[PDB]
């Protein structure tokens, strides 16, 4: 019955200060510690600190002392993290969770993405991969897609508008620069391409934008 | 601080296999340890506390066992919806501290990538870019190596890499290696290569090509 409902995902540019909440309900507010995690890949799960909302105390982590700041609003059973003079180090995933003294976390939060970029909305390039030469050793060929220079995430991509979907892997994407980059390949019989059109549809709703990028012979 | 160990990052396992999960703490720390699951994209889930504890609506094959600073996760009759990471945490003292966290892919026969590279294509270069890209489809186990060569001599400076996570359809593993370089510079050399080593084969597998 307890739930945990945390703010949407978050994208400012360095030096800016960001404010996540996370409504409680299903359960006494002030009963419980509320704790707050970060999430990255290259660190894991990282504890940021606590507060006791009946009285507002709070206990912090050495390290994100200063960068995070812990509050609640009582009356509106929500409790409160923000985070300044962002950079892009803080770009990670940040969940709030229910502490109990001795069975831990035993709720948490979906987690609201903060992503801090000095980057504006920006299309993709989308760019089409041919096989050297046309050439294909196997019964099959593979063509693909280089969908690069876009901001911010997500894209949506496929092949021959959907009717090709075996055969298909579209990576993650990679932030790099300020932009990201995603990459595609799709796998079909020597007698589809050059034979038949194989074409990459590229879609990135943050700019409206849609690319129909056919792979051709060179 | 107590530091949260788990000496595995990632283990190999079977539906109906038993797998046992290492966690060790630096300091003695009692019993007071959790265990969490995660899946792609979603948030911890609450699997153990006090070491061996189940919370309320946990399968019956997860158990929670150790006390003082080691402590193990063992999943008996392992099931497909298992395969996740997990992560032990001590909250006994503050700072709040977790352990890397190991994931659980499920095992499955060796697999040879299937290589193909490509050049920079005629957009990209108007716009004076030049990438050349290489994927490495379909191999198994995930662990693989990648090397781009211009005319002999490797190069790392430029290269973005992407990896999938374990196809849920034939338990494999794709890449994608990325290498981008400014038109100038692309058409300053000829040869490109993509090199890749795995434990399929014992010489590494290369694909290249020479510009015109």
């Amino acid at each position: 019955q307890a739930q945990l409902q945390e703010s949407g995902a978050e994208l400012v540019r360095p030096g800016a200060s960001v404010k996540m909440s996370c409504k409680a309900s299903g359960y006494r507010f002030t009963s419980y510690n509320m704790h707050w995690v970060k999430q990255t890949p290259r660190q894991g799960l990282e504890w940021i600190g606590a507060i006791y909302p009946g009285n507002g105390d709070t206990s912090y982590n050495q390290k994100f002392k200063g960068k995070a700041t812990l509050t609640v609003d009582k009356s509106s059973s929500t409790a409160y993290m923000q985070l300044s003079s962002l950079t892009s180090e803080d770009s990670a995933v940040y969940f709030c969770a229910r502490g109990r003294l001795s069975l831990g976390f035993d709720y948490w939060g979906q987690g609201s993405t903060l992503t801090v970029s000095s980057a504006k909305t920006t299309a993709p390039s989308v760019y089409p991969l041919a096989p050297v030469c046309g050439d294909t050793t196997g019964s099959s060929v593979t063509l693909g897609c280089l969908v690069k220079g876009y901001f911010p995430e997500p894209v949506t991509l496929t092949w021959n508008s959907g009717s090709l979907s075996s055969g298909v892997h579209t990576f993650p994407a990679v932030l790099q620069s300020d932009l990201y980059t995603l990459s595609s390949s799709v796998t079909v019989t020597s007698s589809t391409w050059p034979s038949q059109s194989i074409t990459c549809n590229v879609a990135h709703p943050a700019s409206s934008t849609k690319v129909d990028k056919k792979i051709e012979p060179r | 601080d107590i530091v949260m160990t788990q000496s595995q990052k990632f283990m190999s396992t079977s539906v109906g296999d038993r797998v046992s999960i290492s966690c060790k703490a630096s300091q003695n720390v009692g019993n007071i340890i959790a265990w969490y699951q995660q899946k792609p994209g979603q948030s911890p889930k609450a699997l153990i506390y006090l070491a061996s504890y189940r919370y309320s609506g946990v399968p019956d094959r997860f158990t929670g066992s150790g006390s003082g600073t080691d402590f193990t996760l063992t999943i008996s009759n392992v099931q497909s919806e298992d395969l996740a990471e997990y992560f032990c945490q001590q909250y006994s003292s503050f700072p709040l501290t977790f352990g890397a966290g190991t994931k659980l892919e499920l095992k499955r026969a060796d697999a040879a990538p299937t290589v193909s590279i490509f050049p920079p294509s005629s957009e990209q270069l108007t716009s004076g870019g030049a990438s050349v890209v290489c994927f490495l489809n379909n191999f198994y186990p995930k662990d693989i190596n990648v090397k781009w060569k211009i005319d002999g001599s490797e190069r790392q400076n430029g290269v973005l890499n992407s990896w999938t996570d374990q196809d849920s359809k034939d338990s494999t593993y794709s890449m994608s290696s990325t290498l981008t370089l400014t038109k100038d510079e692309y058409e300053r050399h000829n040869s490109y290569t993509c090199e890749a080593t795995h434990k399929t084969s014992t010489s590494p597998i290369v694909k290249s090509f020479n510009r015109n």
